[PDB]
């Protein structure tokens, strides 16, 4: 019953969704890679 | 008070007409003041000193708004000295009192309203980055201010994130005969050249450089003022097309400059009376000086720095910098004149040329690709005001700005444009090295043979308006004959989609409910939007069901999907690729397609080209090579890959 995303490139996760939204927390130390 | 001195060396448009109105206007700052004027002749230090001293006999609480017409540099300095040891604020307007001098003594009061060299460099960097050239050299010579020029340029380059390429700094200072000049000239290889010299030095440098060949058809010179004079006195050896910036004199006349000066003086007096309630005089004596020390009574220094006029604001700061100068950018004309493109009014340039005219220097693969947005093949996105650019990868395709009413004749506004074909175009550009002039077409749709005229895309190809029309084109027999197409790169056809979310059985058009337009019982659908491949193929092959559902075409594809969901009829004969992408990337993958992609006729897509264009064979070679090197699979997996494609 568990179909959690395996890897960020998962099409459910890679393509935008609307059930749950990704959280980066304070936009630092991750935002740099995301803009990269 | 306030006296103005002139004398009409060239422009005799003065006499008593200049001494008209002024402070009266609608200004609410009246006192014992007049608009006294004076005329003069060519200036010499003895004559100038005597005249200003004589005017000091009556200009007790007054000032001077002197202007000149010659090019003698020392005029500004002498004016500065007089202003220093007289305590009478003054301004400079035309010509001689218009070149800004670097430093002024603190015990002085005058502010010419020219423009700082640093302002010129900033505007020039702005225009250069606006055209996205970045890489440039800084050849110069020895002349005062060159060092601060270079340092300011470097610091401004480094203090931003747009990534200028700094290289090839040349500062030749050893005459123009040795090998150092030759090697320095030979070393540079960029297309953007920035020079800085003094009149004849610049012309000699350009005369030397033309013999090397750096003056071809793809080079620029952005010389800062320097060789501009005050008229169209360009030297004959200046080839053409020299980019420059200078102070404005055609959008600003002296008749308005004098008015602005009068208003500034009156407003300063009003501020002083509102803050000190008393304005003294300094009409003791011009001669016989060195009889009194400093007296800070009603210094104009704090009463001018933040002064506007009639809404318009031109407040100065520290030196003669006016914060908001009316700088104008000009180019050399074919007939050896100066053009007028763009005006530095706000922080935005507001240029007039969408593309560069490619001026003839002395006495080739960029083309115009035309496409419009449709499907997950070309996507239109608005430009981003924040960090103004087209995101990171989207390319600036400029749409013809569309409006309503009679003002629909809009300009060519930029937009950020991507899709499933832009990546193919850019990789083809990488492998072929061809530029682009992509702009949105808004005249119709993909195109069809209606009334013996093609509208949109292919029509341009048949009307000498688009050599290439890449996009979401569909290969057909009539289109390929008139438009030079290409080998298919994707598979496309006709597929039937049904919203049966509330086993395939019959796949295709071999059934009693589809082939026969009549009988059956429930109202079915044959929705096919006009100006497309589906309707043309249906009417060419089986022109029987089209008449039954002629008045059934949906407006677009989003409203088509809405009508498919909103149950009135569950049927759509559309493209196999678009329908497959929609089914794969649907909300829950509810609606599906009948059959396992049994396309009616798998014809695929094609790439447009001009009739007899010299690139078709190379285009086919590149397409087949990229078919070979396992990369279009990556492109499909990145863009058109679904979420339920693996799901059963």
């Amino acid at each position: 019953p568990e179909e959690r995303i395996t890897g960020i490139n998962d099409p459910r996760l890679r393509n935008p969704s609307d059930k749950f939204i990704y959280a980066t927390v304070k936009q630092s130390s991750v935002d740099i890679y995301f803009r990269r | 008070n306030i006296a103005v001195m002139l004398g009409h060396s060239h422009d005799v448009t003065e006499r008593e007409l200049r001494t008209l109105w002024g402070p009266e206007q609608a200004a609410g700052l009246p006192l014992d003041v007049n608009v006294v004027a004076l005329l003069m002749n060519r200036t010499d230090p003895k004559s100038l000193i005597t005249h200003v001293c004589d005017l000091m006999s009556g200009a007790r609480i007054h000032g001077l708004v002197f202007g000149d017409d010659t090019d003698q540099e020392a005029v500004a300095q002498m004016l500065d000295f007089i202003s220093s040891h007289t305590f009478v604020p003054i301004l400079g307007i035309h010509g001689g009192a218009s070149m800004i001098m670097a430093d002024k003594d603190p015990t002085s009061t005058f502010f010419q309203f020219g423009a700082s060299i640093q302002q010129q460099a900033t505007v020039m960097l702005k225009i250069m980055q606006d055209y996205d050239w970045h890489v440039f050299s800084l050849v110069t010579t020895i002349f005062p201010g060159y060092r601060e020029f270079i340092s300011f340029v470097k610091t401004t380059v480094d203090n931003s994130f747009v990534g200028w390429d700094m290289q090839n700094v040349i500062t030749l200072d050893t005459s123009f005969e040795d090998a150092k000049t030759q090697v320095q000239l030979k070393k540079i290889h960029s297309s953007v050249i920035l020079l800085y010299c003094s009149k004849d030095e610049a012309v000699l440098i350009l005369s030397e450089a033309r013999s090397l060949g750096l003056t071809g058809y793809d080079f620029f010179w952005i010389v800062p003022s320097l060789v501009s004079g005050n008229t169209e006195l360009i030297p004959k050896e200046f080839p053409s097309g020299l980019i420059s910036v200078s102070y404005d004199d055609w959008d600003y006349s002296l008749e308005a400059r004098v008015r602005d000066g009068i208003g500034i003086l009156t407003t300063a007096a009003s501020s002083m009376l509102e803050k000190f309630s008393y304005i003294p005089e300094a009409k003791a004596s011009c001669y016989g000086q060195m009889e009194r020390p400093e007296v800070p009574m009603h210094t104009l220094h704090p009463f001018m720095v933040n002064v506007t006029w009639d809404g318009k604001d031109l407040s100065f700061t520290e030196e003669g910098y006016q914060v908001h100068p009316r700088l104008v950018v000009i180019v050399l004309n074919k007939d050896r004149e100066w053009e007028k493109v763009g005006k530095w009014e706000n922080h935005t340039l507001s240029l007039r040329h969408a593309v560069w005219p490619r001026y003839k220097s002395f006495s080739d693969n960029h083309l115009s690709i035309v496409t419009l947005e449709e499907a997950p093949f070309v996507i239109v996105e608005d430009i981003d005001p924040l960090t103004e650019t087209c995101v990171r990868n989207t390319v600036p395709c400029r749409k013809f700005v569309k409006i309503n009413n009679s003002t629909n004749e809009g300009m060519n506004v930029k937009k950020c444009c991507k899709g499933f074909c832009i990546d193919i175009l850019k990789k083809l550009s990488r492998t072929v090295k061809f530029t682009y002039d992509l702009y949105l077409v808004t005249n119709g749709k993909h195109g069809k043979k209606v009334n013996n005229v093609w509208n949109g895309m292919i029509g341009e190809v048949v009307y000498q308006r688009a050599v290439m029309a890449v996009g979401s084109l569909t290969i057909n027999e009539e289109r390929s004959e008139v438009v030079d197409f290409s080998v298919p790169f994707v598979e496309t056809g006709i597929s039937v989609m049904v919203s049966r979310s509330n086993v395939d059985q019959v796949t295709g058009l071999s059934d009693k409910k589809f082939q026969r337009p009549h009988d059956y019982s429930p109202p079915f659908r044959f929705g096919t939007v006009p100006n497309g491949s589906t309707e043309r193929n249906i009417r060419n092959n089986y022109p029987y069901m089209h008449q039954y559902m002629t008045k059934f075409n949906q407006k677009g594809v989003e409203d088509a999907l809405v009508s498919l969901k909103t149950g009135k009829l569950d049927a759509f004969i559309y493209d196999a690729a678009v329908l497959n992408y929609k089914a794969g990337r649907d909300e829950g993958c509810k609606l599906v397609t009948i059959g396992s992609g049994y396309i009616f006729a798998t014809t695929g897509y094609g790439i447009a080209l001009q009739k007899g264009s010299p690139w078709k064979r190379q285009i086919d070679l590149a397409l087949l090579q990229f078919v070979g090197d396992g990369e279009m699979e990556e492109l499909e997996t990145l863009w058109l890959t679904g979420i339920c494609h693996n799901e059963k």
